[PDB]
RNA sequence: UACCUGGUUGAUCCUGCCAGUAGCAUAUGCUUGUCUCAAAGAUUAAGCCAUGCAUGUCUAAGUACGCACGGCCGGUACAGUGAAACUGCGAAUGGCUCAUUAAAUCAGUUAUGGUUCCUUUGGUCGCUCGACUUGGAUAACUGUGGUAAUUCU
RNA sequence: UGGUGACUCUAGAUAACCUCGGGCCGAUCGCACGCCCGGCGGCGACGACCCAUUCGAACGUCUGCCCUAUCAACUUUCGAUGGUAGUCGCCGUGCCUACCAUGGUGACCACGGGUGACGGGGAAUCAGGGUUCGAUUCCGGAGAGGGAGCCUGAGAAACGGCUACCACAUCCAAGGAAGGCAGCAGGCGCGCAAAUUACCCACUCCCGACCCGGGGAGGUAGUGACGAAAAAUAACAAUACAGGACUCUUUCGAGGCCCUGUAAUUGGAAUGAGUCCACUUUAAAUCCUUUAACGAGGAUCCAUUGGAGGGCAAGUCUGGUGCCAGCAGCCGCGGUAAUUCCAGCUCCAAUAGCGUAUA
RNA sequence: UGCUCGGCGCCGGCCCGAAGCGUUUACUUUGAAAAAA
């Protein structure tokens, strides 16, 4: 090992990327990006697998190669992009616009969106810097670089930009009361409300989250995105609504849903 | 690094004492009655009641309003009444561990076919259904181990391309007309 | 004789043309080719025999059933835009060289071998 | 399946071990009809290698006077394809082996408030108080040599 | 000003420095072409001192490794432990210097030695508890004969880069050049032990100035009884005869549907290996599936491997040598009446598989 | 288990909530973080 890496296996990919086994030994490492290679989603493989619009690695690069890719509201014309979470993927041929955000269980969903919804991205600040000359900045979770924003903004208030300009437009800050979502862990991709918070010097801060139907769980400090002003949520959720229903309701679903099928 | 598998698992298992009298009948029994090649196949079938046999001793242990236990054992019902060794009444956990072999031969298919009136014996049955005759959901089997689900009992009739439901005449009864013509004039 | 009927049909207007699934159901026969299946899903969808390119027919156990994968395009130029060299070389509308690859890779190291305006009659 | 049997004695109870019984992975021997997967110079020699191949790369966007092809009214140079060569990038990735190594490697948990980082993404790029485009060298090319040979000059 | 649990943190203010082996402050290239009256404009490509981010790398904290006392004391100013001040390093620290005190570890096993030791995620066996293995497709580490030193590059002590050593070794007019398959195929040597000097970038990805080129990374086929899953070598009807499941002549006999089993008696129904047209798969085929024309009555289209005293299912069978030849994992059989040897018949065990030896 | 700031109610005030503290250990129970096959 005398430099970084550029292959990266296929057993050795993510869970929630989901792949299968017999198809080869290789698998897309993403470039480098805004986000990080363990919790990301590469343009290849939501393309193929989540919308089968194309069939080879070489078709989805004849798709993405003519300028008809736009991710945060500017032209990708890379197949190994990263795609996190939160971005959004505008189709202007077809008309469709997606919205990369986590499904009840550990894994990324496809969510169709409004085009007049798709104009804004909520962003989750990482840290607040001060500039050369006494300027506030501000470090989103996508390394998106904001000058001078609204003083009241703290280290963990998420925000509202705006694509094509980039300036903020709304905020919300981080109180107990607000509807919450959760990135990276166990219990991925629930919706719930902050109800405490232990504060541990020289250690990691543990939140406690209510979920609508009275469940409790606890995460990192650091796995913590708010997204809602008290119980009203400024982004419309999927389908399930995040809820982690457990497996024999689940189940009891399933066969409610094949009985009403026949 | 290669793109394979290398998953597999051995499906029968070898007895402790090979050479006795009394088990060695029994399977001797078990051979001739419901028309088995050799002892692997009803040695496949001990093995499998030993793994359903070792899962609900594993679920036994636990107790009762368990998540884990309640949810195995319900899928472990449902998938046995699924294949008809069970009753609809008797769906309960503990009904598991008072089975039998020929619980498990008599859904085989082989078994189904004799019984279906459509067979005249039971060799002749299976030498029948690995001749490519007899078609179950308008789909043609070829394999005697196939385990007959309940739902998929009643569908079970002669091929469409054999000759005794109906379809072309076989190769011997062509030959022997033509050859009957050619002798003729 | 031969009924065709159509499932997991969508239409991708980002690589203009439309792909689908298509099923033969050819009852104690022989396997359909792919040039009779070509003119029946063109004649059915009211296409001339020119932009259907179809791949991967495998018969089920029994021979009632197939499966198989076919794309449809808007026009033959936009066919020889985006597809594979293959299944053109099929149609007879490309045409690939005959030379291994061991003739070429004894070449390029010919060709290495020398250098400056040599590298275009000593190379072959 | 929470399993034992033969053998010291004229004969009987024990310690005891021997030998049977079943799986596993290496070789060998005998034998052989269909079909789906699939290991394979690792144990001795991390011993020696004849041969062929395994890393090359151009878009509208760095250099085009190779007639190697080639468009016309030819005088505001350069229509276009363009081998070769200069320039930048990767060659530190992938692949093979287990010879060293017994708090050494590695595993889970932590810290860099004790440092660096190709490329991508975002910001900065008239924030300094003092030319309507500067210079000479080399390729490729032409011509000409030594070597028994080299991707030698 | 702003933050952390906490700065000698970031920013602010003052007085200087700022390396010519030199920090930035654009002398680069395409597309569509324009409005105002020579100036003025859009979409990009390239480069750039800086910050944050991304893939990382690096040195650290706590806990956890096989055997051994025929290894009980070990290391030390040729650094072993700590302190002060420096050099180097990208920083932190004996990493290294100059000066100081004699410190540090050990019976809870240091130190020393061996390992047929790469470590782990794991595999076999499996009541419970455990034992053995892990070179092997994933992660991390080391090396390219083995030590040593480097140039370039962001990232190398790089070897399909260079330099010198020893060991081996290719060509040679003898003055000199050229070396590193523990990469893909292949050869020699070694050994009980291990395959094709084949095809292709179509699938999975990687690199490049990049839809377009390249890739023994990989994919395909061949060798393949390591091993695993499925599964052909026959079914049926009538004559071959011993009588019961039902009733019966004191007893044979008989009513007798399903009979139950068996002999080269006969008979029509059948599909499969293989020969092959076509279709399909595939970069082009072969493998498989489909479908025509052929294709079973000693269905020669011929099923083997070890055993027959006990453990350990299965003959006081016959003929031969008769403590010889041999069998026998253990008891023991072999003496001219051998249930064990050597042949023929019958029979039992797993059956495309079975037996033997070493872990 | 108690001694400086303010709540779901009310007229200098009752109760509750809370900055701060309120014997260390082993054991036991619930959570987090824990690569894939």
């Amino acid at each position: 090992a005398r430099g970084p890496k550029k292959h990266l296996k296929r057993v050795a990919a993510p869970k929630h990327w989901m792949l299968d086994k017999l198809t080869g030994v290789f698998a897309p490492r993403p470039s480098t990006g805004p986000h990080k290679l363990r919790e990301c989603l590469p343009l290849i493989i939501f393309l193929r697998n989540r919308l089968k619009y194309a069939l080879t690695g070489d078709e989805v690069k004849k798709i993405c190669m003519q300028r008809f890719i736009k991710i945060d509201g500017k032209v990708r014309t890379d197949i190994t992009y990263p795609a996190g979470f939160m971005d959004v993927i505008s189709i202007d041929k077809t008309g469709e616009n997606f919205r990369l955000i986590y499904d009840t269980k550990g894994r990324f969903a496809v969510h169709r969106i409004t085009p007049e919804e798709a104009k804004y991205k909520l962003c989750k600040v990482r840290k607040i810097f001060v500039g050369t000359k006494g300027i506030p900045h501000l470090v989103t979770h996508d390394a998106r670089t904001i000058r001078y924003p609204d003083p009241l903004i703290k280290v963990n208030d998420t925000i509202q930009i705006d694509l094509e300009t980039g300036k903020i437009t709304d905020f919300i800050k981080f109180d107990t009361g607000n509807l919450c979502m959760v990135t990276g862990g166990a219990n991925l991709g629930r919706i719930g409300v902050i109800t405490n918070r232990e504060r541990h010097p020289g250690s990691f801060d543990v939140v406690h989250v209510k979920d609508a139907n009275g469940n409790s769980f606890a995460t990192r400090l650091s796995n913590i995105f708010v997204i809602g002003k008290g119980n009203k949520p400024w982004i419309s959720l999927p389908r399930g609504k995040g809820i982690r229903l457990t497996i024999a309701e689940e189940r009891d679903k399933r066969l409610a849903a094949k009985q009403s099928s026949g | 690094p290669v793109a394979r598998s290398w998953v597999c698992r051995k499906t029968y298992v070898t007895p402790r004492r090979p050479f006795e009298k009394s088990r060695l009948d029994q399977e001797l029994k078990l051979i001739g009655e419901y028309g088995l090649r050799n002892k692997r196949e009803v040695w496949r079938v001990k093995f499998t009641l030993a793994k359903i046999r070792k899962a609900a001793r594993e679920l036994l242990t636990l107790d009762e309003k368990d998540p884990r236990r309640l949810f195995e054992g319900n899928a472990l019902l449902r998938r046995l009444v699924r294949i008809g060794v069970l009753d609809e009444g008797k769906m309960k956990l503990d009904y598991i561990l008072g089975l039998k072999i020929e619980d498990f031969l008599e859904r085989r298919l082989q078994t189904q076919v004799f019984k279906l009136g459509l067979a005249k014996s039971i060799h002749h049955a299976r030498v029948l259904i690995r001749q490519r005759h007899i078609r179950v959901r308008k789909q043609v089997v070829n394999i005697p181990s196939f385990i007959v689900r309940l739902d998929s009992q009643k569908h079970i009739d002669f091929s469409l391309r054999s000759p005794y439901g109906g379809g072309r005449p076989g190769r011997v009864k062509r030959k022997n007309a033509k050859k009957g013509q050619g002798g003729a004039g | 004789t031969v009924t065709i009927r159509t499932r997991k049909f969508m239409t991708n207007r980002l690589l203009q043309r439309k792909q689908m699934v298509i099923d033969v159901l050819h009852p104690g026969k022989a396997t359909v080719p792919k040039t009779e299946i070509r003119e029946k899903l063109a004649k059915m969808y009211k296409t001339t025999p020119d932009v259907i390119f179809v791949f991967g027919f495998r018969t089920h156990f029994g021979g009632g059933k197939t499966t198989g994968f076919g794309m449809i395009y808007d026009s033959l130029d936009y066919a020889k835009k985006n597809e594979p060299k293959h299944r053109l070389a099929r149609h007879g509308l490309y045409e690939k060289k005959k030379t291994s690859r061991k003739q070429r890779k004894e070449r390029k190291n010919r060709m290495k071998k020398v250098r400056g305006t040599a590298k275009a009659n000593v190379g072959a």
